């Protein structure tokens, strides 16, 4: 009924853990805000931000219509300021 | 030997088993399980499916979905350095590249996961009859994700990886499909919905004619690990069941075994269903029905009644659903009861 | 010929059910 | 002193069937939390409350039923004074301590038991003198609580009535049905469409009368069980234990819960539409109203027009002969309400009076109840299903009536759970089966 | 006993942890994401 | 004779009986069988229905043109509604099978009678010493037809508009159903899947576990459930060694080792999660439907970013206007 | 793709001359057009007289006018029919009216030509789907 492994239960009791992941957990947390916040994640996956779906006038999608060259289409699309 | 070492290291008894599987396994469903996730909360599905798609735009759980890639890519494996991303990640991303990602993983990692299965059960010296039920999911995932499209044009018309993305997928299937007509899928139900019922009639059965082990009320504590008698009486629970529904299980290894055909057989013949209407090869029509209800325009049934909530399905459905036929359907031509 | 085909199975079904309740195997304890 | 040597964690509270005192605490505190739920969101929805606004249209479930006993409300249920409003849920929200205090004294610090710091208090389950008894105390104080409303409609103010002669006002009742021809006929009533039992009440009349009935059967019925045993019968057919009594009154509140979700669903009267929301049939017979009063003025006669079915386009004939309104709407010709009735006639909806006794108030209250009918989403989003978001709404009708029919639902399990469980205990094998002598195995083989 | 540290658990644990609390944090901050 | 009637309450009582016909049982059978009579006469031989009151009969049985597929028992018309509509309640029998007589007295007796046979399911249990809550797995079930039958006709406010008697019948209900109530997207429905793909799950989990540990007292070329006998003494199968496969395909604390815990998980699931399925239908009976995210997502100009939940509603539109073609004179649908 | 002042530039009166609003503006016409309008008008339409609807056509060819910011306030406190021909106060909510309305008693001036520059606003943004019914949805 046992293996090599530390009990979870004496680790997350342990003021050592504590005193460890008061600083690394919210690092992390604090880490992927500044992602988001800071526009970061908008580049990384190409998401448009809320200003950034259509041109101001246009109200068509920017629908990729041939596989070999989408990623040139794509970047046309990027063009007309969307 | 170094291989006999590897092994050794490999099929250690540790927290998380590991294995030879394991070196299929944990890789590809990590990355499946961690694709889905990514493209969840940031990647989105408007080049694609012109479709906010990511908590980052603003979707919740329901509404978020790592959608397919476009009609325009085919059956296209979308590989990041294919000819289509050209090595490059956002667009990538922006392309669908995640879906054949997540797809392409996620069904080795279910082979992996299969063969720990097989593995795993080989070592404690059990019978592999845990591998053989996981067949029908694996049936269902091959029919449905990859057969299905396969059949399509393209990856764009399979199931998008998401909640709401999987309710359409329903509606497509009734409206295009008429999947609920379709004798394959009845035995799925069938399976499943009777599989709920064997899960649910024989736990009541067990809990409700256990014997007295323990003084307590709490007949939790009361049961022995360590086998010996039944911990139920499986004699009064033949004479119940006899008696209110007229018959009755009175062998337990036939029993369980039945737990495990009805819902694994069941899943199997909703994949065949699937398999068909790859090729568009659905149930959707019968044909002396139709044929009395052209000449007879007083002849109405339940089965005239839906496909006409079929054409309704399709028509309003259609333009928005596919982006890339250019639907454009005019206020006149749209199929319309009264008043509504 | 349709509707005929149809009850006849049915009829089949609920045959069977009759048989299966009270022409079953008795069910013998222990020494089985 | 009680621990795992009685019951699991997850069954704690049965650890105390046999614990009057601490017992006693539980059922304190917890009617204190009743009170303070009351107390708190009745602040609560004053504090969001807004005067010159419909309360359908604010989410409430407090206020209006504050209203109904003629409080803060006046002409067309138009709100006067919020005053009484905070009144009662302030006083509500004090008493809640008070209770509250008692609950967790007599669960904490008072007698474990109470048998022996008073026997007048203490009690034996199986002592069918004191259970009848402690019955026979409740079945009185019920019984006052129901004068209290006869009081409240008679004397101190009355009730809000929505049939009002000049209109719906709150209006001092000084004439309760007491005929009990007429008051008990109504449990004589069919539960169907048209004869609708207990929910078919449509004046204040009979609530009164029927009121100062219970409270002096129930008073009555109080004093004889304070007086007496149960027979022979009585006790050769029930179960007598701390469980069997609970599922008793488990399946009770089930069957209440039943009906109270029919009655805001279907009555106008008790659950007035000017509080809460239009009912359901109200509103798709306004939506009948609506267009039937636009055409008609467009020049159309409603009394010949033909529908697609050719059954009538605004009006048509129910089952009996009545005319009724058209459309889907043939489902409600069982609708009765203030703005309506005055349309209609002996044989029903009057083609004259349809044709020029219209009254402007009635045509925008069609179009209020139209716009505004029990359809909405789990995330309040009025209409139907297919709507697009901008009118945040969901009838209180809809509230009240879904969400009392999963307790009540819930508590039918309760009942069926600790019914069966209580016939076990009696009998003595709800711990499992003796593994010496089954009984099973005494039986003849049917086979 | 005399437990370790690192182990092939702790890996496993913190491919799943990690990544997790660094989404809550990106999460938690489209909260305030606006137009 | 001992007493007429001590002696008739016994017989019904007797656990005897090849069927135990209990004190429900005295209901349960009478009931039962007036419905199945009826339901099988008019699912073959019954006339076209005027199920929308709209003087539009729909036919659904074999004899007018139907098969088992697509044959169904019509619901009652519409305009009835609510009204009790027996058969002497009508000015013959024509006029009762065109308005969907034969409905009601199907839904009402069978109902009936599943109730008591959840009532029977405790009697049975109780003369035998075993513990009762059976019938309360079968409540689930149960509370569900209800839903169907019963619950959701109350609710709009007519019996033309509870769930038909047939396969086809079925398929309509549904679809309807997803236009005007969206209940793929709503929490309890959600849950009913849940409850019923984990109960197939686990009902496939448990009889393969326990299938594969099983003890060998049979040949290579003797079917291995001989090995068992009927009241036996001791267990067929090592549930020590289904314990120690399971717990190491996923990790050693996320299995059961506890056949009680085991097959109490085994009947709580799918009964919880039905149960809330059948307060799904029973709550959109009074028009709570699911989640309604149309036009959620917007840009920074205010255009309508579309999301799946869009793609769902142009479907359930679809629906919404084209059933019941004729039966609609008004915009709204409230009713 | 922004909510420019370009965009919210509408006709204030039937003289050609405009006026531009604000994103406050905008917000708070959109918030009273929910407090007071969306229970009929939700999406430009109209659901108790599907026949007429919010279109900055269909305002242009009413009568008066109501295609425009003093056209529409107008209405708001002495409503007509298409042709004006005939005053509807008493069955459409309004100023003059807001004893029988009591939604429009709070509503002061400011909040009127809110509400009108959302009705003219809306269109320039949704397009057809302002007009229309279901079908845009
Ligand atoms: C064992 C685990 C495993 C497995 C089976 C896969 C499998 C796959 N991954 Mg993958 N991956 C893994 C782990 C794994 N991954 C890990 C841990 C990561 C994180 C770094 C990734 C990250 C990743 C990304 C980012 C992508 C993939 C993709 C893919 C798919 C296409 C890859 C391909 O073309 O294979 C190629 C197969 C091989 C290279 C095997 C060759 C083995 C031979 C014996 C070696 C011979 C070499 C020699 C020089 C040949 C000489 C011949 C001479 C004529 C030149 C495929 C399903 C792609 C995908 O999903 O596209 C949609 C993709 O874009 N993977
Ligand atoms: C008047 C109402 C009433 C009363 C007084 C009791 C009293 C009792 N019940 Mg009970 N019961 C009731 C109604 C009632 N029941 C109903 C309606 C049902 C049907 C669901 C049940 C089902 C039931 C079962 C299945 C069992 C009992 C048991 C018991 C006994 C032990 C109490 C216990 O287990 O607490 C422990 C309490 C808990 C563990 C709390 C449960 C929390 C619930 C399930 C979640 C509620 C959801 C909530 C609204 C959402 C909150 C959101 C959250 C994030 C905060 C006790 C005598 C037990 C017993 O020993 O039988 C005799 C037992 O096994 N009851
Ligand atoms: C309505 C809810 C309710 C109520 C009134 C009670 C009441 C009670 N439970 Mg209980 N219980 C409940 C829900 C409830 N339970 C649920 C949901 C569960 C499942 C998790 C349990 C599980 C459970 C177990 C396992 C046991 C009890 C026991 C008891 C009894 C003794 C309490 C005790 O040990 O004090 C201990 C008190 C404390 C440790 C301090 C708690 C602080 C107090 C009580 C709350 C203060 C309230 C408020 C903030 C103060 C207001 C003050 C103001 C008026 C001035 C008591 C009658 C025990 C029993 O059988 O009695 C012998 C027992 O063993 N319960
Ligand atoms: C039970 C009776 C009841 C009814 C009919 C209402 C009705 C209402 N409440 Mg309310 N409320 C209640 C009890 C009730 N409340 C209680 C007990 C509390 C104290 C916590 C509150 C606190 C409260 C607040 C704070 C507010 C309301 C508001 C509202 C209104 C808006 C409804 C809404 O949006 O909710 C939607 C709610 C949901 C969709 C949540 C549904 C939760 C379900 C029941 C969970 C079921 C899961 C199940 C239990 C899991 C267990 C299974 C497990 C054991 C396996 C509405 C009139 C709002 C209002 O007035 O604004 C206009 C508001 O702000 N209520
Ligand atoms: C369900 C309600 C209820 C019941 C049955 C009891 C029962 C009991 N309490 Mg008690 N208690 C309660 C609520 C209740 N309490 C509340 C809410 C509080 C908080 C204020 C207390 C605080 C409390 C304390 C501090 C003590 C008790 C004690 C006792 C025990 C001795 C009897 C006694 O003190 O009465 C004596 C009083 C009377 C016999 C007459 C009181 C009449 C009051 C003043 C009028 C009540 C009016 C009522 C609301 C309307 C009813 C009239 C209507 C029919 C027209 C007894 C078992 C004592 C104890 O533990 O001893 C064993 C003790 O020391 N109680
Ligand atoms: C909720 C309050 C309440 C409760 C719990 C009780 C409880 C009890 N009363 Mg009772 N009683 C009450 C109020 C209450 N009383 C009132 C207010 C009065 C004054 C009218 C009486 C007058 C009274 C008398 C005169 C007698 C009792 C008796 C009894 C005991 C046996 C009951 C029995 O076997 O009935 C079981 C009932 C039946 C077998 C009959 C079933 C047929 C029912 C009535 C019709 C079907 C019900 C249906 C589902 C509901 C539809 C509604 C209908 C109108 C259509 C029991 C302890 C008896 C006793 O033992 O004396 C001490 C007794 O002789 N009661
Ligand atoms: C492939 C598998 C990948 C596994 C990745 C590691 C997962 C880490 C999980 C640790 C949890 C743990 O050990 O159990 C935590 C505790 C077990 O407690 C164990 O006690 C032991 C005593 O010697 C030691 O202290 C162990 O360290 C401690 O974990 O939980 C259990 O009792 C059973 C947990 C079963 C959980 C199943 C998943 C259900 C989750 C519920 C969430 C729904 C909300
Ligand atoms: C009230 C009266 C209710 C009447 C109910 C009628 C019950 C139907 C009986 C079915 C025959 C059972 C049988 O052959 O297996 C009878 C056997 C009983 O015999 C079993 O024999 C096995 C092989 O040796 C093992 O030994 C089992 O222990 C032993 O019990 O039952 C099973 O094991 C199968 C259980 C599943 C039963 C099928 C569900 C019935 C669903 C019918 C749906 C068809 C509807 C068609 C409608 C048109
Ligand atoms: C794609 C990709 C990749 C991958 C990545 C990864 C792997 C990631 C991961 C990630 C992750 C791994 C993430 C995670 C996340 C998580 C989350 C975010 C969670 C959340 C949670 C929650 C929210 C919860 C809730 C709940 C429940 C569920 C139950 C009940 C209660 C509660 C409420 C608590 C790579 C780089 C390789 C390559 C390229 C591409
Ligand atoms: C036994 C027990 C229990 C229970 C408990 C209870 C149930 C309690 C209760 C309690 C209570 C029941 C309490 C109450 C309280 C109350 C209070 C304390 C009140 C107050 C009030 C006030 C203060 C008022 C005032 C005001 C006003 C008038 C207005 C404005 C604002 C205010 C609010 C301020 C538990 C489960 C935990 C555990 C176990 C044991
Ligand atoms: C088992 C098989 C697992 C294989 C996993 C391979 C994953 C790494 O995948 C690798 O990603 C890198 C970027 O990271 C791509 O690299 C691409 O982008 C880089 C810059 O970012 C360019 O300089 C490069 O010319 C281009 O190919 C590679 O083309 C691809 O091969
Ligand atoms: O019936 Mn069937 O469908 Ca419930 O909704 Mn209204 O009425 Mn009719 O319309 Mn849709
Ligand atoms: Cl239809
Ligand atoms: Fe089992």
């Amino acid at each position: 009924g046992t293996t090599g492994e530390r009990p979870f239960s004496d680790i997350i009791t342990s003021v050592r853990y504590w005193v460890i992941h008061s600083i690394t957990i919210p690092a992390l947390f604090i880490a992927g805000w500044l992602f988001v916040s800071t526009g970061l994640a908008y580049d990384v996956f190409g998401t448009p931000r809320p200003d950034s779906y259509y041109a101001q006038e246009q109200r068509s999608i920017p629908l990729v219509t041939d596989r070999f060259e989408a990623k040139q289409q794509v970047e046309t699309f990027l063009e007309q300021l969307k | 030997g170094w291989f006999d070492i590897l092994d050794d290291w490999l099929k250690r008894d540790r927290f998380v088993f590991v294995g030879w599987s394991g070196i299929l396994l944990f890789p590809c469903a990590y990355l499946a399980l961690g694709g889905w996730l990514t493209g969840t909360t940031f990647v989105t599905s408007w080049y694609t499916h012109g479709l906010a798609s990511s908590y980052l735009e603003g979707c919740n759980f329901l509404t978020v979905a790592v959608s397919t890639p476009a009609n325009s890519m085919g059956h296209s494996l979308l590989l990041l350095w294919g000819p289509e991303a050209q090595g490059d990640f956002t667009r990538w991303c922006q392309l669908g590249g995640l879906w054949t990602f997540i797809a392409l993983h996620g069904a080795f990692g279910l082979i992996g996961f299969m063969l720990r299965q097989f593995e795993i059960a080989r070592l404690v010296g059990v019978r592999p009859y845990n591998a053989i039920a996981f067949s029908a999911p694996i049936a269902v995932f091959v029919s449905v994700f990859l057969i299905y499209p396969l059949g399509q044009s393209s990856w764009f018309f399979a199931p998008s990886f998401g909640v709401a993305a999987i309710f359409r997928f329903l509606l497509f299937f009734q409206g295009f499909h008429n999947w609920t007509l379709n004798p394959f899928h009845m035995m799925g139900v069938a399976g499943v919905l009777g599989g709920a019922l064997l899960c649910a009639i024989h736990g009541a059965t067990v809990e409700n004619t256990l014997f007295q082990d323990g003084e307590g009320a709490s007949t939790f504590r009361a049961f022995n690990p360590t086998q010996a008698e039944e911990t139920y009486s499986m004699v009064t629970a033949n004479r119940f069941w006899s008696q209110i529904f007229g018959i009755a299980f009175s062998n337990k290894r036939w029993l369980h075994f039945f737990m495990l055909f009805v819902p694994v057989t069941g899943l199997w013949m909703s994949a065949i269903g699937v398999v068909g209407l790859a090729l568009n090869l659905r149930s959707y029509d019968f044909i002396s029905q139709e044929i009395r209800a052209a000449e007879d325009p007083e002849f109405e049934t339940f089965y005239t009644k839906n496909l006409l909530l079929n054409e309704g399905i399709r028509a309003w459905m259609a333009p928005q659903d596919q982006p890339h036929e250019n639907f454009v359907f005019p206020e006149e031509v749209l199929p319309r009861g009264n008043a509504l | 010929m349709e509707t005929i085909t149809y009850v006849f199975i049915f009829a089949c079904i609920i045959a069977l059910f009759f048989f299966a309740i009270f022409f079953r195997e008795p069910p013998r304890i222990t020494k089985k | 002193d009680q621990e795992s040597s009685g019951f699991a964690w997850w069954a704690g509270n049965a650890r105390l069937i046999n614990l009057s005192g601490k017992l006693l605490g539980a059922h304190v505190a917890h009617a204190g939390l009743i009170v303070f739920w009351a107390g708190a969101m009745t602040l609560f929805e004053l504090a969001h409350f807004i005067p010159e606004k419909p309360m359908y249209e604010q989410g409430l479930i407090l206020i209006p039923h504050i209203a109904t006993l003629g409080w803060g409300v006046g002409p067309g249920g138009e709100v006067v004074d919020t005053f009484p409003f905070f009144v009662v849920g302030v006083v509500h929200l004090i008493s809640s301590a008070v209770l509250g205090f008692g609950g967790v004294y007599h669960a904490i610090r008072g007698p474990e038991t109470l048998e022996e710091y008073s026997s007048f208090f203490g009690y034996d389950w199986k002592d069918k003198n004191k259970m009848t008894t402690i019955l026979g105390f409740h079945l009185i104080v019920l019984g006052i609580g129901a004068l209290l409303l006869v009081a409240k409609a008679m004397f101190f103010g009355g009730l809000y009535d929505t049939w009002a002669p000049g209109g719906g006002d709150v209006r001092v009742i000084t004439n309760p049905t007491l005929d009990p021809r007429v008051i008990f006929g109504y449990l004589l009533k069919s539960p169907f469409g048209g004869e609708g039992w207990i929910v078919s009440v449509n004046n204040l009349e009979d609530v009164v009368g029927g009121h100062i009935w219970i409270g002096l059967i129930c008073i009555a019925g109080g004093i004889w069980h304070i007086l007496t045993t149960p027979f022979g019968w009585a006790r050769r057919a029930f179960i007598w234990s701390g469980e069997a009594y609970l599922s008793y009154s488990l399946g009770a509140l089930s069957m209440m819960g039943f009906i109270a979700t029919c009655f805001v669903w279907f009555n106008n009267t008790v659950y007035p539409s000017e509080f809460y929301g239009p009912t359901g049939p109200e509103a798709s017979q306004a939506q009948a109203m609506t267009f039937l009063i636009r055409d008609q003025k467009l020049g159309a006669n409603v009394g010949s027009a033909q529908g697609p079915t050719g059954l009538g386009k605004y009006l048509m004939r129910s089952p009996t002969g009545e005319i009724i309104f058209g459309g889907e709407t043939m489902r409600f010709w069982d609708f009765r309400g203030p703005w309506l009735e005055p349309l209609r006639g002996p044989n029903g909806l009057d083609l004259n009076k349809i044709k020029n006794d219209i009254q402007p108030w009635q045509e925008r209250r069609a179009a209020e109840y139209m716009t505004h009918a029990p359809l909405g989403s789990l995330n309040s989003v009025g209409g139907v299903a297919t709507e697009i978001n901008s009118v945040n709404f969901v009838s209180p009708r809809s509230w009240l009536a879904t969400s009392h029919f999963v307790l009540a639902f819930f508590f039918l399990v309760g009942h069926l759970w600790h019914a069966g469980r209580a016939r076990a205990a009696a009998a003595g094998f709800e711990k499992g089966i003796d593994r010496e002598s089954e009984p099973v195995l005494s039986m003849p083989s049917l086979d | 006993v005399s437990y370790p540290i690192f182990t092939v658990r702790w890996v496993a644990v913190h491919t799943l942890a990690v990544p997790t609390i660094f989404f809550l944090g990106a999460i938690a901050a489209m909260q305030f994401i606006q137009r | 004779s001992a007493n007429l009637w001590e002696r008739f309450c016994n017989w019904v009582t007797s656990t005897d009986n090849r069927l135990y016909v209990g004190w429900f049982g005295v209901i349960m059978i009478p009931t039962l069988l007036a419905a199945t009579i009826c339901f099988v006469i008019a699912f073959i031989a019954a006339p076209p229905v005027d199920i929308d009151g709209i003087r539009e009969p729909v036919s659904g049985s074999l004899l007018y043109g139907n098969n088992i597929i697509t044959g169904a028992v019509v619901p009652s018309s519409n305009a009835i509604g609510l009204h009790f509509y027996p058969i002497w309640e009508a000015a013959s029998l024509d006029e009762w099978l065109y308005n969907g007589g034969p409905y009601q007295l199907i839904i009402f007796h069978f109902l009936l009678g599943a109730s008591c046979y959840m009532g029977r399911q405790w009697e049975l249990s109780y003369r035998l010493g075993m513990r009762p809550w059976i019938c309360v797995a079968y409540s689930a079930p149960l509370a569900s037809a209800f839903a169907v039958f019963l619950i959701y006709p109350i609710g709009q406010g007519s019996f033309s508009d509870g769930m038909p008697l047939g396969i086809s019948g079925t398929f309509n209900f549904m679809i309807v159903f997803q236009a005007e109530h969206n209940i793929l997207m709503h929490p309890f429905h959600q849950l009913g899947v849940a409850g019923v793909f984990g109960g197939a799950l686990f009902c496939a989990m448990h009889g393969s576990l326990v299938t594969s540990s099983l003890i060998r007292e049979t040949t290579e070329t003797e079917s291995a459930n001989y090995g068992y006998k009927f009241g036996q003494e001791e267990e067929t199968y090592n549930i020590v060694a289904a314990h120690g496969y399971f717990g190491r395909l996923i990790f050693q604390y996320a299995s059961f080792n506890n056949s009680r815990s085991l097959h109490f998980f085994l009947a709580a699931w799918p009964v919880v999660g039905v149960w809330f399925t059948a307060l799904g239908i029973s709550t959109m009976a009074f028009n709570l439907n699911g989640f309604n995210f149309n036009h959620s997502v917007i840009d920074a100009k205010g255009n309508v970013i579309n999301t799946w939940a869009d793609i769902i509603n142009r479907a359930n539109l679809g629906m919404e206007v084209m059933h019941e073609r004729n039966a609609h004179n008004f915009p709204l649908d409230l009713a | 793709a922004e909510l420019t002042p370009e965009v919210l530039t509408v006709p204030l009166n039937s003289e050609g001359k405009t006026i531009t609003l604000t994103e406050k503006q905008y917000l708070e016409g959109k918030r009273l057009f929910q407090y007071a309008c969306a229970s009929c008008h939700v999406g430009g339409i109209t659901k108790t007289n599907p026949s007429l609807d919010l279109r900055t056509e269909t305002l242009a060819l009413a009568t008066p006018p109501r295609d425009n910011i003093e056209g529409l306030v107008d209405y708001m406190k002495n409503p007509t029919t298409y042709d004006g021909e005939q005053e509807i106060a008493e069955v459409h909510p309004s100023l003059r009216s807001a004893d029988i309305f009591p939604k429009m008693r709070n509503l002061t001036e400011k909040d009127l030509v809110a509400i009108a520059g959302h009705i003219l606003v809306e269109p320039k943004i949704l397009g057809d789907k302002w007009g229309g019914g279901k079908v845009y949805y």
